[PDB]
RNA sequence: GCUGCAGUUAAAAAGCUCGUAGUUGGAUCUUGUGGAGGGUUCCCCGCCCCUUGCCUCUCGGCGCCGGCCCGAAGCGUUUACUUUGAAAAAAUUAGAGUGUUCAAAGCAGGCCCGAGCCGCCUGGAUACCGCAGCUAGGAAUAAUGGAAUAGGACCGCGGUUCUAUUUUGUUGGUUUUCGGAACUGAGGCCAUGAUUAAGAGGGACGGCCGGGGGCAUUCGUAUUGCGCCGCUAGAGGUGAAAUUCUUGGACCGGCGCAAGACGGACCAGAGCGAAAGCAUUUGCCAAGAAUGUUUUCAUUAAUCAAGAACGAAAGUCGGAGGUUCGAAGACGAUCAGAUACCGUCGUAGUUCCGACCAUAAACGAUGCCGACUGGCGAUGCGGCGGCGUUAUUCCCAUGACCCGCCGGGCAGCUUCCGGGAAACCAAAGUCUUUGGGUUCCGGGGGGAGUAUGGUUGCAAAGCUGAAACUUAAAGGAAUUGACGGAAGGGCACCACC
């Protein structure tokens, strides 16, 4: 209510509501375009990259862990992604300076968990998974 | 100003009802507003009304019941080509099997049950049930 | 309410039903016109015209003892004015204001007031200009302003 | 107010006290007289609300004093209405 | 968030007003009876005046007995709206039929005879198609239309001019005639033509009202300084001090004068102004609200991009002035420290005149216009009435006080009006039973009123205004505890006297 309910008011609603459309945060994103140019992903689902060098990352109070991330630059890019490592003993199984499969967490831009400053992960390191790595019915095929 | 005569009449004879009375003043008397009225007598919803006349526009004084619940306008006045129709009443209406859109149509103002039977869309006016 | 103040009010006034003569009256028709004619002569605009015959004369108003208003009357002749005294004493009004306004450049409640009251004109020409009851092509102006109240 | 009270046939002044123009039919408060002054003896009619200075055409020259509302009479009498 | 959001406090109404575009806008111009279709009046022909408004007619049919009657031809001032037709590629979709082994599909297929029938039967529907355009019917609703400095009606006549090509068998010279067209006078015939005045607006008129504004003028006391007179030792100041002031004498008391500043008490949930704001006297200059009115005009209105006026204090530029207070600054204290709170001194500023600056908790943190819906007592202004007293010439007219009534204005009290998360609010009410008109504005918390470009400004800055990245809380109302160098009571020799 407070706002014209007219007849001939047609262009006073449609143009109105093109304005306001934009003071939501989610629209903006999609049609400026700023999102692409922004991320290191193209929208891509996954991207792939080779490895600078396994860190460690601490966590975020009050949980106290290291959480053994790596540290990729892209193909595609060159530009730089600091992706988490899944399961135990998995970290191993990436060697320095060869080539990984990097993929979103499933938050879609925010950093997940109580590790801060990662938004990606690691799931297949040369053309082989980190499940059949890390249960064991794949081996490393070097 | 008073843009539209009937919007503001309704509201008085909906607000009187409520706290329990059975006479009103409403002015400045429409011919609109009588075969608005007339209609809704028939149906029975209100009785007899006297329309005093002066020379500036005359005023109406009603007799009703307890058993109008709510007499709505709808405005701006929108059309309705008979399957359109559906659709309206759905949303206005408590139930199918009672309440009544009134419009007005080349044939008259009438209620929606009348003009389905006449083939006549037209502007739609109010509601009430 | 008001259109250029805040305030609402009413002091309307209000005619009776009625309208025969009422019975006790006299002077014809015609008796009232030549009555009517005299005081237009002397500088007496229709509005003082019917104040002048109502309080002191028989008329309840000039409008049931003729079948016309008391300016159409006067028009038929054509002894009419050539703009209406409505518009008159709009502009009558604003020059002793810009008298004021240039005798005294620090009285800015004046020139405020002025605003309004030269805005109100210009709507009220924009009435009788398109309705082909002045000129389409006069305007308001000071010079225009200074020559049409004298 | 009572909420249930009539208003189609309303008391003879004690509900047409109200203003003017909230009145079912709209009356003025306002009715004429007959006046035949003593020095001015001739049958003049007045409205009650005279606005402006009545004239006489006998010794005097005045009638009324406007106010800001019924005029009042310099020495005047008879005050008629008649039936309005 | 069109259907269908929100803006007092949770994110949020431009400081305020004017104003074009845009959007929106009062009331008013026709009803009854037989037949036919459906009730017991009421919804295709006609009738009261009208009835699909008219004529004029002439060419090609229908009639009846040369003469006469009625269908088709111009159309009812113009549109929106609504209703009916026409015209719309397929596939897809909806959907009819059909036993794909059932189904997704597909458009097929089904019948009787040993072959000896040389065959029979049947489908491959229908719907939908924003718009805009084309067609016909309706006349309510919403726009638009006419004769008020008259022309509508009839073969009414005159004056004036132009022109048509038909006929006297044909073809040529002439002249009227007829038809069409154009223009002029005086006269009949029209009921001879104006809807009301909005508990809409504008304008006039009357008597009043107000710390409203501008200009001029008048007055008071204080403060400070100066001069003079009198008495003598301290005076200022703070929680306690000290800086500072002082026998050429301060402070204090008395008398006069000058300068600048300022309008006390009276002065109020009082008034006026659009807002910012506005209190000594008197005069002048223009302005405005409310009320009164049996005056005037006749829809002239509401809200608003563009654009425009005013707009506290501080600040900037140029002049005048500079008592008082006083950023800055210099001192004295307090403090471990103390660039502060406190004391002394003191520049800019504070004041006036002329230009700039456009911002505030510019707060009722609450857009403007209109309608409807409780009670009660007051107050300011106008009008109306009165049983009552008083003031003056005994008076009347009138003022003061008393009582009641009617308007509009600042507010209050009261409650199961109703609403709200609650606090609260007769509006923030009449909202899932959602639509009176219209403008502005909001979308978790930060980043940020920052970055950047535009624009305005002498300067100071104002207006316009992002993103990357980061985070799961930020925030509102209310309740229970604890705490308080908060308030009121009471109590204890593990507290004090």
């Amino acid at each position: 209510m407070g706002k014209c309910r007219g007849l001939r008011t047609a262009r006073k609603l449609r143009s109105h509501r093109r304005d306001q459309k934009w003071h939501d945060k989610q629209y903006k994103k999609a049609h400026l375009g700023t999102a692409l140019k922004a991320n290191p992903f193209g929208g891509a689902s996954h991207a792939k990259g080779i490895v600078l060098e396994k860190v460690g990352v601490e966590a975020k109070q009050p949980n106290s862990a290291i959480r053994k991330c790596v540290r990729v630059q892209l193909i595609k890019n060159g530009k730089k992604i600091t992706a988490f490592v899944p399961n135990d003993g998995c970290l191993n199984f990436i060697e320095e300076n060869d080539e990984v499969l990097v993929a979103g967490f499933g938050r879609k831009g925010h950093a997940v968990g109580d590790i801060p400053g990662v938004r990606f992960k690691v799931v297949k390191v040369a053309n082989v998974s980190l499940l059949a790595l890390y249960k064991g019915k794949k081996e490393r095929p070097r | 100003v008073r843009m539209n005569v009937l919007a503001d009449a309704l509201k008085s004879i909906n607000n009187a009802e409520k706290r329990g009375k059975r006479q009103v003043l409403i002015r400045p008397c429409s011919k609109v507003i009588v075969r608005f009225l007339t209609v809704m007598m028939k149906h029975g919803y209100i009785g007899e009304f006297e329309i005093i006349d002066d020379h500036r526009a005359g005023k109406i004084v009603v007799n009703l019941t307890g058993r109008l619940n709510k007499c709505g306008v709808i405005s701006p006045r929108f059309d309705v080509q008979l399957k359109d129709l559906e659709k309206w009443q759905n949303n206005l209406l408590p139930s199918r099997q009672f309440g009544f859109i009134v419009l007005t149509t080349s044939a008259g103002i009438m209620d929606h049950e009348e003009a389905r039977r006449k083939h006549t869309g037209g502007k739609i006016l109010g509601f009430f049930f | 309410g008001r259109m250029h103040a805040p305030g609402k009010g009413l002091s309307q006034s209000a005619l009776p039903y009625r309208r025969s003569v009422p019975t006790w009256l006299k002077l014809t028709s015609d008796d009232v016109k030549e009555q009517i004619y005299k005081l237009a002569k002397k500088g007496l605009t229709p509005s003082q015209i019917g104040v002048i015959l109502r309080d002191s004369h028989g008329v309840a108003q000039v409008r049931f003892v003729t079948g016309n208003k008391i300016l159409r009357i006067l028009k038929s002749k054509g002894l009419a004015p050539d703009l209406p005294e409505d518009l008159y004493h709009l502009i009558k009004k604003a020059v002793a204001v810009r008298k004021h306004l240039e005798r005294n450049r620090k009285d800015k409640d004046a020139k405020f007031r002025l605003i309004l009251i030269e805005s109100r004109i210009h709507r009220l020409a924009r009435y009788y200009k398109t309705k082909r009851v002045l000129p389409p092509n006069w305007k308001y102006e000071s010079s225009t302003a200074s020559a049409l109240v004298a | 107010m009572p909420l249930a009270k009539d208003l189609l046939h309303p008391s003879p002044e004690e509900e047409k006290r109200k203003h003017k123009k909230k009145r079912l039919v709209q009356s003025p408060n306002s009715y004429f007289m007959d006046v035949k002054c003593p020095g001015c003896y001739k049958i003049t009619t007045v409205f009650s609300h005279a606005q402006t200075v009545v004239l006489c055409v006998g010794c005097s020259t005045v009638l009324c004093q406007p106010t800001g509302g019924k005029a009042r009479l310099t020495e005047g009498c008879s005050f008629r209405r008649k039936q309005h």
